[PDB]
């Protein structure tokens, strides 16, 4: 699942979620 | 739209509801 990809850092919100964003 | 700055538990269990009716169908784990 997507979840993890934004658990880091600030990212862009494609890599803290796909489908409710 | 700008989204819920959460980690993890927090994250998906504020998507069961701000997205409605889906929540968050996602891969299997065996």
């Amino acid at each position: 699942g997507i979840v993890e990809q934004c658990c880091a850092s600030v990212c862009s919100l494609y890599q803290l979620e796909n489908y409710c964003n | 739209f700008v989204n819920q700055h959460l980690c993890g538990s927090h994250l998906v269990e504020a998507l069961y509801l701000v997205c409605g009716e889906r929540g968050f169908f996602y891969t299997p784990k065996a």
